[PDB]
């Protein structure tokens, strides 16, 4: 159920990649996202083999700076 | 020649509302309740009070006339017939029923008013009896609305006069100084 | 335009082009929602599974497989047979809704790219038997709908009369029946106020 | 003249100048030999006012018409009932106590009386002005002549007058003495 | 603007030089702006009129569902759905005996 | 607007803010309708609107007298010359004892020279 719930929610997410859309929710495709999220636990698997889970870690803000540039 | 005057408060002026609609040879509305609401709404609400009351009106005469459906938990008075077929479960699913129907009604109000479908204030498409001559389709509304109203104040005196008087439909045999 | 089943409501107009939407009906604007392929492929799935589940219900209450201890309440017939055996039905469901699909089963990833082309409820399954006709292929696939609709009403009955019941489907009235009013006696807001 | 309601409410509302008249030349003010504008305190200097004044005065001089007539005749005659009876309710002004509450007889004329308000209230604020100041339409009998309008409206307001002050006299009287109509 | 069709709004400059009637035989009607966002005009009567003024507020379909779609209203109604379904659950079959 | 009541009106306001006074300000009310009503203009109103007129207007006893105009000013000009009109305070509030003391004191910007009866 918990892997059902992170699903939906981080598909709704990438969908809608918009603060506007994470406000005024788009009710259609966050029902959507809920009820396709049922299969996670294959979804999820297979994005993590074939690489459209996790992004490398230099794609991201690593933190503050700890020495000199 | 001035305003048009209200047929039924000569001294008042037609609201101006209330015209066209079936019921305007009459013209009531003295306290200028189409002047604050919409109309659509107002004959809507009145044509529902008219429908239920009727229905209510004939049902509240033959229960007390008798008439009661085969069952021992029927056998009971129409002033009390509420709380016991809300016990026994009968009007929990008339509800259920209501609710549905009503959740149609509230459909068919909100696209009337926003305009998605030409419907009239009461109209559900029901055409039984209907006459196709524009006159007598007027004739036949007008004939609804008095109707109804004259059930809702026949509901009103029936039920009051009932639990007031204890006495059956008619009332005639009541006592009453 | 107004619908025709319910001739006082706006007609829907993303619900065209299928088989058994003569009388256009969708008061709650669900075709609208979402995606009337999803919707048509969910329908017949329940109708499928109903008329399936009706002929079972009606079924188990007489004759049962050798063993398999019998239930004349069939609802409680799911309690009674062998665990071992029920599970054997999921894995053989659970396969054929793998299979089907091809693994788009979820609401985003069916009619998605390849597969949208498919059409709602076709599973290419007894698809010789269909009338070469498009006139006689939409009457059976209307009659098809139409069986399963009544389907689905007729379990949700069958279900809810055994629950009233408190026993078998087939007499309607068990002896001494009274009436259902002593069913639904959990206590109410109301209820309980009166 | 007086004309129909609906061609007067076309000059209808609050007006803000001040027709040079006293009482903006409303009906009622008319000594028997001369002219008596009575208005010691200035309440017709408020001249928006003055149409609603008019209203109010005519109104209580009709209630009071009625309710004085309704002191005078049940010592004479009641209702053929038994708690209209003079044994059940000897003198009228007992009627108010012998009929409030439960018995409901008095409520359902409060009852009417109010629903015949509400529905008056309309032309009471809205359309009332100098001209249909207490002007229902009921004007049959009504002479069709300028002067003969003029001196039904002056018979009215002065008997109007009359038994409103006659009713507060004989209802005080009555109280007092607890006696039949000749004390009220 | 539908509810006003067919009325004279004379603005505050024509005051008194416009006396036309209405469609409703009502008199012409001053019209001002107010610099409101809530109420942009205000309308006053020239004299004693006979006119509908709604006092129903303007709701629309479309204005409740984006309303409802709001993330306060749907994280709400699915919390309480849930919260619900977890007391009839706890209702249903108390005390976990199966477990 | 009754003769007396504007004329109170007026000589509570500043004189300035006649020609065009500011939006919240029963002088404003009444130049906004007093444009519109009147001679040569609309000279009937709608009952509920000449009720909402007299409402949002002024009665006579709202606005200042001339004595609390002449009090009020002289309290402020007391104030802003550096005098206090002297007053204790008492049981939740402060009581008038009728002097006028010398508030500021030698060095006017010098917060350690203010007057008092107790160290001056
Ligand atoms: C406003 C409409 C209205 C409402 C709210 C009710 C409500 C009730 N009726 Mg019904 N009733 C109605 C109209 C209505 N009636 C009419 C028009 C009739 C005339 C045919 C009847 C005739 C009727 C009978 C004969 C009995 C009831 C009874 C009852 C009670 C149980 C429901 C039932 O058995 O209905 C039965 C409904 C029908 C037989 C037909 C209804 C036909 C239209 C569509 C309504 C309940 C208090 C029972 C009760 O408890 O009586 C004390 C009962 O014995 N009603
Ligand atoms: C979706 C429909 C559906 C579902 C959910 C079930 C479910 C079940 N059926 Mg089956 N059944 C179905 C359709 C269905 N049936 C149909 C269409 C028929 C008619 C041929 C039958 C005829 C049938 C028999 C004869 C028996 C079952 C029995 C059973 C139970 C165990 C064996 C099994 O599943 O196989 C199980 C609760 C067994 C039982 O009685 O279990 C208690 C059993 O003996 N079913
Ligand atoms: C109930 C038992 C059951 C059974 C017998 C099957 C059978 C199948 N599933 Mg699975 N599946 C199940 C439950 C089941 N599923 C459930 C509960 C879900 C939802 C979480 C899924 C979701 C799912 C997906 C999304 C896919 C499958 C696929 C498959 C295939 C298995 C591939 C495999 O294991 O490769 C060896 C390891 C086969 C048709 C795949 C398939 O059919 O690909 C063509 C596929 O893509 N299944
Ligand atoms: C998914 C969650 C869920 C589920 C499965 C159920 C299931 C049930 N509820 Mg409900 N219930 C829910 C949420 C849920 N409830 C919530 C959130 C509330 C708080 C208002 C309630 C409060 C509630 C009461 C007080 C009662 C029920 C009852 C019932 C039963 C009949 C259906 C009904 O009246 O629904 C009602 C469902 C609602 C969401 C209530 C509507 C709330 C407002 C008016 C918005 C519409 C059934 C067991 C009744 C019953 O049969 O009792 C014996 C009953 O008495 N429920
Ligand atoms: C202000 C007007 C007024 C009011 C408040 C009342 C009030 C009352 N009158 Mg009435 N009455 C009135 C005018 C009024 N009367 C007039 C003008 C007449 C002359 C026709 C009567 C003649 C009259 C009689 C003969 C009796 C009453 C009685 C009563 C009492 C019972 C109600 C009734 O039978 O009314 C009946 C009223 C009428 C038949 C005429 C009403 C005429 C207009 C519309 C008023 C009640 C206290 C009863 C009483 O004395 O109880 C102790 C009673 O027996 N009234
Ligand atoms: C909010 C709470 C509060 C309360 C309950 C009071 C209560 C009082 N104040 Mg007020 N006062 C308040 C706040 C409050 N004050 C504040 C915040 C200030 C500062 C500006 C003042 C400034 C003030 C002054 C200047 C005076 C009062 C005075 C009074 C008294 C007036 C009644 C009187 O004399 O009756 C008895 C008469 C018969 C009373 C004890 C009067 C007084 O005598 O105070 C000692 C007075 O002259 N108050
Ligand atoms: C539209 C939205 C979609 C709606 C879909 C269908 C909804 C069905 C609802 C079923 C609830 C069913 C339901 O609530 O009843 C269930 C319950 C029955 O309790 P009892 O006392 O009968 O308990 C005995 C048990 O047998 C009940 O199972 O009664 C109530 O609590 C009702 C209280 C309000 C009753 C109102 C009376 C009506 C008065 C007339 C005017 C009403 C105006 C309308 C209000 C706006
Ligand atoms: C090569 C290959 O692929 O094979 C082919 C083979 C073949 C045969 C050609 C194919 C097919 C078609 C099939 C198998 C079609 C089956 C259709 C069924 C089982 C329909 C059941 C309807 C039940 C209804 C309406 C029940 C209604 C029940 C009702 C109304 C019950 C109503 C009451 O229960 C209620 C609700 C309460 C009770 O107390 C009273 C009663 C009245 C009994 C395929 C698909 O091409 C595949
Ligand atoms: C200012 C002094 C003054 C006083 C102190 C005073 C006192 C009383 C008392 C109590 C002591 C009574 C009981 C009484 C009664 C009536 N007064 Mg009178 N009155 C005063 C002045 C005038 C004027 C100027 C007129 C007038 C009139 C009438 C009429 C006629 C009504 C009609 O039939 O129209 C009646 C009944 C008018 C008229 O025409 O009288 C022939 C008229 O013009 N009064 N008046
Ligand atoms: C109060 C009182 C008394 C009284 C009284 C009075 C005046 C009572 C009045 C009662 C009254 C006036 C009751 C009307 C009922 C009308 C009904 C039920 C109409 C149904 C109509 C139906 C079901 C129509 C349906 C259809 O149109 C539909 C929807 C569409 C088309 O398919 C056509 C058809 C036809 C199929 C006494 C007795 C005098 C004294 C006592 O002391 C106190
Ligand atoms: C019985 C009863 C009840 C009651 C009651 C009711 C309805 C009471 C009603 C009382 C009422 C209606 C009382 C009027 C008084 C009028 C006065 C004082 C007029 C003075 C007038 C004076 C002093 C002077 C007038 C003039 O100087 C003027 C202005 C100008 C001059 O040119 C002419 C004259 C000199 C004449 C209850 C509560 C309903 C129930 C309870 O159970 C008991």
């Amino acid at each position: 159920t918990a892997g059902w719930i992170g699903w939906a929610g981080r598909s709704y997410l990438i969908r809608t990649n918009d603060e506007t859309k994470e406000l005024n929710i788009d009710v259609p495709l966050a029902l959507t996202c809920m009820a396709s999220g049922f299969s996670w636990p294959v979804a999820a698997w297979q994005e993590i083999v074939n690489g459209e889970m996790a992004v490398p870690s230099s794609q991201i803000h690593p933190g503050g700076p700890y020495t000199q540039s | 020649g001035g305003y048009k005057m209200s047929p039924a408060v000569p001294f008042l002026p037609m609201s101006p509302a209330l015209e066209g609609i079936p019921g305007e040879e009459e013209g009531f509305d003295p306290m200028g309740f189409s002047l604050a609401i919409d109309i659509r709404w107002l004959r809507e609400a009145e044509l529902k009070h008219g429908r239920v009351a009727m229905l209510a009106t004939v049902g509240w005469i033959a229960t007390d006339l008798g008439l009661r459906v085969p069952g021992e938990p029927f056998q009971v008075s129409t002033v009390e017939a509420h709380d016991a077929m809300v016990k026994f479960g009968s009007m929990p699913q008339m509800l259920v029923w209501m609710g549905y129907a009503e959740l149609f009604g509230f459909l068919a109000i909100v696209n009337m008013f926003e305009g998605k479908t030409d419907r009239k204030p009461g109209d559900f498409g029901l055409r039984g009896f209907y006459p196709q001559d524009a006159k007598g389709q007027y004739d036949m509304q007008v004939k609804e609305l008095r109707n109804g109203r004259l059930a809702m104040l026949a509901y009103g005196g029936i039920v009051t006069t009932a639990v007031l008087t204890q006495e059956k439909w008619p009332f005639f045999d009541a006592v009453v100084n | 335009s107004s619908s025709k089943s319910l001739p006082f409501l706006p007609k829907p107009q993303n619900l065209g082009g299928l088989a058994g939407g003569d009388a256009e009906f969708d008061p709650l604007g669900f075709s609208d929602t979402f995606d009337v392929k999803w919707l048509r492929e969910s329908e017949l799935k329940h109708g499928r599974v109903c008329m399936l589940a009706t002929v079972g219900f009606v079924a188990e209450q007489y004759i049962q497989f050798p063993g398999f201890t019998p239930a004349e309440d069939a609802l409680q017939a799911i309690y009674t047979a062998p665990p071992n055996i029920t599970a054997l039905l999921l894995f053989a469901c659970g396969y054929i809704e793998s299979s089907a699909y091809d693994g788009k089963l979820t609401m985003l990833d069916m009619f998605d790219g390849e597969g949208a082309k498919r059409a709602p409820g076709d599973l290419n399954f007894g698809k010789r038997f269909l009338p070469g006709d498009k006139a006689a292929a939409d009457d059976l696939a209307t009659k098809e709908l139409s069986n399963g609709r009544l389907a689905m009403l007729a379990f949700a009955g069958m279900v809810h009369h055994n629950l009233v019941v408190k026993g078998p489907l087939f007499p309607l009235f068990p002896e001494g029946w009274a009436g259902p009013q002593g069913s639904w006696d959990l206590d109410s807001t109301a209820g309980a106020l009166n | 003249l007086r004309r129909e309601l609906a061609i007067a409410y076309e000059d209808s509302g609050i007006d803000l100048l001040d027709n040079g008249k006293f009482c903006q030349g409303l009906a009622g003010a008319d000594g028997a030999w001369g002219r008596y504008e009575f208005d010691p305190l200035g309440f017709s200097k408020k001249t928006e006012l003055v149409p609603y004044f008019r209203e109010a005065e005519l109104k209580h001089g009709r209630l009071a018409m009625l309710a004085w007539v309704g002191m005078v005749v049940p010592d004479f005659v009641r209702i053929p009932g038994e708690k209209f009876s003079f044994e059940a309710v000897p003198l009228p002004i007992d009627g108010h106590d012998a009929f409030s509450g439960a018995t409901g007889v008095n409520a359902q004329i409060l009852f009417w009386v109010g629903i015949l308000e509400f529905c008056c209230a309309k032309k009471v604020f809205e359309w009332n002005s100098l001209e249909v100041a207490g002007d229902y339409g009921l004007t049959k009998f009504f002479p069709s002549d300028e002067e003969g309008q003029k001196k039904m409206r002056t018979a009215e307001l002065k008997n109007g007058r009359l038994a409103m002050l006659a009713f507060g006299g004989a209802i005080t009287q009555a109280v007092i003495t607890r006696h039949p109509f000749p004390w009220l | 603007d539908e509810r006003d069709e067919g009325l004279v709004l004379i603005t505050p400059e024509e005051s008194g030089k416009v006396v036309k009637r209405d469609v409703n035989n009502n008199p012409p009607r001053i019209v001002m702006k107010t610099n409101d966002w809530d109420q942009p005009e205000i309308q006053l009567s020239t004299g004693a009129s006979n006119q509908i003024n709604y006092i129903t507020p303007v709701v629309a379909s479309d204005d409740i569902k984006a309303w409802l779609s709001l993330n306060v209203n749907f994280f709400s109604i699915l919390a309480l759905l849930t919260v619900g379904g977890i007391i009839e659950i706890q209702r249903f079959f108390p005390d976990t005996l199966y477990w | 607007l009754e003769a007396d009541v504007l004329e109170k009106l007026l000589m509570n306001t500043p004189r300035d803010q006649w020609e065009d006074p500011p939006e919240d300000t029963y002088l404003y009310t009444l130049k906004t309708f007093a444009e519109v009503y009147g001679p040569g203009k609309a000279t009937k109103m709608g009952w509920w609107d000449y009720f909402r007129l007299k409402l949002d207007l002024p009665p006579g006893f709202e606005l200042l007298d001339e004595d609390e105009m002449k009090v009020a000013a002289d309290y402020d000009k007391l104030m802003m010359e550096g005098k206090i009109p002297f007053a204790v305070p008492g049981p939740a509030g402060f009581w008038y004892t009728g002097a006028v003391i010398q508030w500021k004191g030698k060095e006017q910007f010098a917060g350690d020279q203010v007057q008092t009866l107790t160290e001056n």
